[PDB]
Formats: structure tokens, C-alpha cells, sequence
């Protein structure tokens, strides 16, 4: 019977985009630099899966298309860490960075030289998601409420529609709580962790920046991006200072 | 020009 009237939730599910393999060369090594290089290429193809992603969620694309771009270049870095945490999540009783079924940072790469200081941040969200025990659904909204937990500081050029979506999807999440279990004292408390757990995304989000700002810009490392995702860094650099950048906090705490 | 992000958000 249902299944064949579509909910905003049932949505959010289907056009989640699918698993990307790393193509490999798969004795992966030890060297920090070459992991950080492969890394930046699948992450290439990892945010254009998340574009069009973007562009499937009902009530983006109503959006001017410049708004489009600045959510985007704003929360790609949140979107990739959030589901590379998920993944990690998902796929082992604990310990690991699951970028790809044929690409997984164990115990030991984790602490190559200078991997354990980008990597902790990343294993952050992901021993979150487990602590929390967060349900597919949840993940599924609050994903779709980081695409949209940044906008300029001068506002958007939809800033109406915007704020009609986020809302939307934050009663989405309120929602999939409800379904999870069955309390009612808790569902206030499960509203707030979760909560918390978004506005925590923008400080680890501002953690991994850095090194990928440092290491784009350096040149005496010489740290290979793919051509798109350099462009989106070469554009958000100089805005991400100038503090042009709002953060939206479901607690001014 | 193209832009390879907005050519996407377009494609
Ligand atoms: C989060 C996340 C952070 C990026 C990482 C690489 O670009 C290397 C970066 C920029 C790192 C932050 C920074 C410290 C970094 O280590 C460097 O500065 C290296 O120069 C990337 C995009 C790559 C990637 C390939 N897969 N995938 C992935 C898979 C499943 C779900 C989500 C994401 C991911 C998730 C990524």
C-alpha cells in the first residue's frame, strides 16, 4: 500500500547517491603524500556525485542558480566528512576511515607521518554517529540540512524559498526521531543531541579546511587536486577569511 | 566560459 505514495523521506533515500570504487592500483602505499593525492581524486568525483545529489533534493533547484553555487562551495568539505562518517560507521565495529569498498584507511595508515592530524577529525564524526546510534532516516535529513547550514552573510538571492526548505527538512528530522522508538521526554532530548551534532559539523569542517587550504596553496609540497574541486578551493578561499561566511547554529551555545 | 561546477548545475 504505501511504498506507492512517495514521502519527502522515502525520497531522500533513493537518490542518495551510490558507492564510487577508487579504481585503485590497489597495493596501496605508505607514503602520506600518495595518500593524500588518490584521496583528492576520488574526492573529485565523490562531490560531482554530490552535486548531482543536490540537484535531486525536491526544492534545490528552485533556488537562483547563483544560491545553488554558494550553498555548495560553502558545505561540500560538511557533505563529504558527514558521509565518509557514515560509511565509516556503517561498515565496521569501529576503528577505520571507509573512503571506498577498495579503499580503507586501517590502524596502521592512520598513523603513517602526518595522517592521524587530518584523519582524527574525520574518525570524530563517525565515533559521533555511533555514539549517538543515529538511524539511516536521520542521517538521511540532517545530511540534506548541512547542505544548508551556511549561507552568506548578505543573505541569498532566494533567502524566502531557503528558509522554507530548511525548515522543511529540520521537521523532516523531527520526523524520523519520532519513528525512531516510540518515547516522548526523550524526543526532545534525541532533538537536541542531534541538533548539537550539526552544529559541531561547521568546527570539524573548519578543521579539515585548513589542511586542504594549506596543502592547495603551498607548492613546496606540490599535492595534487582535481580540476573542479581546485576550482571550488581557489574560489572559497578568500570569502571563507573575510568572515562573508554565516553560520547557521541551532544553539548559540 | 564553463566554470566545471555551474556547467554541472546546468547539465
Ligand atoms: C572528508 C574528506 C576530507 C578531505 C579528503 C581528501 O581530499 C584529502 C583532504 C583535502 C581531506 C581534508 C584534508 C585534511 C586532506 O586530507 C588534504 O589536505 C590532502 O592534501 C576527501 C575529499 C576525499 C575523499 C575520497 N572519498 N571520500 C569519501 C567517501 C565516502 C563518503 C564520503 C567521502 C572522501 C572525503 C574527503
Amino acid at each position: 500500500l504505501p511504498q506507492l505514495t512517495p514521502t519527502l523521506v522515502s525520497l531522500l533515500e533513493v537518490i542518495e547517491p551510490e558507492v564510487l570504487y577508487a579504481g585503485y592500483d590497489s597495493s596501496v602505499p605508505d607514503s602520506t603524500w600518495r595518500i593524500m593525492t588518490t584521496l583528492n581524486m576520488l574526492g573529485g568525483r565523490q562531490v560531482i556525485a554530490a552535486v548531482k545529489w543536490a540537484k535531486a533534493i525536491p526544492g534545490f533547484r528552485n533556488l537562483h542558480l547563483d544560491d545553488q553555487m554558494t550553498l555548495l562551495q560553502y558545505s561540500w568539505m560538511s557533505l563529504m566528512a558527514f558521509a565518509l562518517g557514515w560509511r565509516s560507521y556503517r561498515q565496521s565495529s569501529a576503528n577505520l576511515l571507509c573512503f571506498a569498498p577498495d579503499l580503507i584507511i586501517n590502524e596502521q595508515r592512520m598513523t603513517l607521518p602526518c595522517m592521524y592530524d587530518q584523519c582524527k577529525h574525520m574518525l570524530y564524526v563517525s565515533s559521533e554517529l555511533h555514539r549517538l546510534q543515529v538511524s539511516y532516516e536521520e542521517y538521511l535529513c540532517m545530511k540534506t540540512l548541512l547542505l544548508l547550514s551556511s549561507v552568506p552573510k548578505d543573505g541569498l538571492k532566494s533567502q524566502e524559498l531557503f528558509d522554507e526548505i530548511r525548515m522543511t527538512y529540520i521537521k523532516e528530522l523531527g520526523k524520523a526521531i519520532v519513528k525512531r522508538e516510540g518515547n516522548s521526554s526523550q524526543n526532545w532530548q534525541r532533538f537536541y543531541q542531534l541538533t548539537k551534532l550539526l552544529d559541531s559539523m561547521h568546527e570539524v569542517v573548519e578543521n579539515l579546511l585548513n589542511y586542504c587550504f594549506q596543502t592547495f596553496l603551498d607548492k613546496t609540497m606540490s599535492i595534487e587536486f582535481p580540476e573542479m574541486l581546485a576550482e571550488i578551493i581557489t574560489n572559497q578561499i578568500p570569502k571563507y577569511s573575510n568572515g562573508n561566511i554565516k553560520k547557521l547554529l541551532f544553539h548559540q551555545k | 566560459q564553463k566554470s566545471l561546477l555551474q556547467q554541472l548545475l546546468t547539465e
